[PDB]
């Protein structure tokens, strides 16, 4: 599959949880970005699709205070903006 | 549903 | 699919990351147990299949200092021991 | 490979 190139904030984010390359499959981008959200426990305790981005590297990348995981297009759109595909 | 599941459902 | 009943240590572990039931599909047991490992960052930074269990609730449940994720049977065997299927 | 991927490979 094609390799995508994370922009700096998202590269910093992926590396912060042990990714070690400049280019990645989308599938790996999604693995490490999930790992990161859980590693920092930014998910809501009771409604676990809600992610809190305020005052985190993620909110700097995404440009929102919070989002819902269920909004698939919205999440891909935010991710692609942080990638050179 | 866990965050992990919801996440996995993006694919 | 069948619902399994976590034994107390593993129930404590699943609840510690927001699972809210006494019975669960295996698939959900595996989702929350993965979430937990990442939430506590027990995975090795450089070789990410290695999980450190020393001095954690997980090592009390599993009965090991460390394990490799790649040892599929071994991981299921440890999990079933912590479940009434 | 991330821990997340290795984990997902259990299923
Ligand atoms: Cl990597
Ligand atoms: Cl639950």
């Amino acid at each position: 599959e094609t390799l995508v190139r994370p922009k700096p904030l998202l590269l910093k984010l992926l590396k912060s949880v042990g990714a070690q390359k400049d280019t990645y499959t989308m599938k790996e981008v999604l693995f490490y970005l999930g790992q990161y959200i859980m590693t920092k426990r930014l998910y809501d305790e009771k409604q676990q699709h809600i992610v809190y981005c305020s005052n985190d590297l993620l909110g700097d990348l995404f440009g929102v205070p919070s989002f819902s995981v269920k909004e698939h297009r919205k999440i891909y759109t935010m991710i692609y903006r942080n990638l050179v595909v | 549903t866990s965050f992990a599941e919801y996440w996995a459902l993006l694919s």
